[PDB]
């Protein structure tokens, strides 16, 4: 018979964000804060690793 | 896939505007207050300046 087998792997922490928020050019990766007037000013990061 | 090949995101052509082989950019105005060719005449301006 055949059997799928799905496995889930911690790692070790880092700042996590929903992938959807994660802007890249391929040269450089940002994001959009949100200030605390509503202000939106958006800010540089340095990717890790995304799944799921 | 990665053990035969690379995968990189980069940055690049959307679409080729290929006026008279000539590639080219738009710029689209929309001025409805004022009179046409006095908006123009200070676009020529404005433009020729800065």
């Amino acid at each position: 018979m055949n059997a799928w087998l799905q496995l889930n792997t911690a790692s070790e922490p880092m700042l996590l964000i929903p992938s959807q928020a994660l802007i890249d050019t391929g040269s450089e990766q940002r994001v959009i804060t949100v200030d605390a007037d509503g202000r939106f000013v958006p800010k540089r990061v340095a990717v890790f690793q995304a799944s799921q | 896939l990665a053990d035969v090949a690379d995968i990189k995101v980069s940055t690049g052509p959307s679409m080729l505007k290929t006026e008279n082989a000539r590639p080219t950019s738009w710029i689209y105005i929309d001025a409805r207050d004022r009179d046409m060719v006095s908006v123009v005449h200070d676009l020529q301006k404005a433009i020729a300046e800065k």
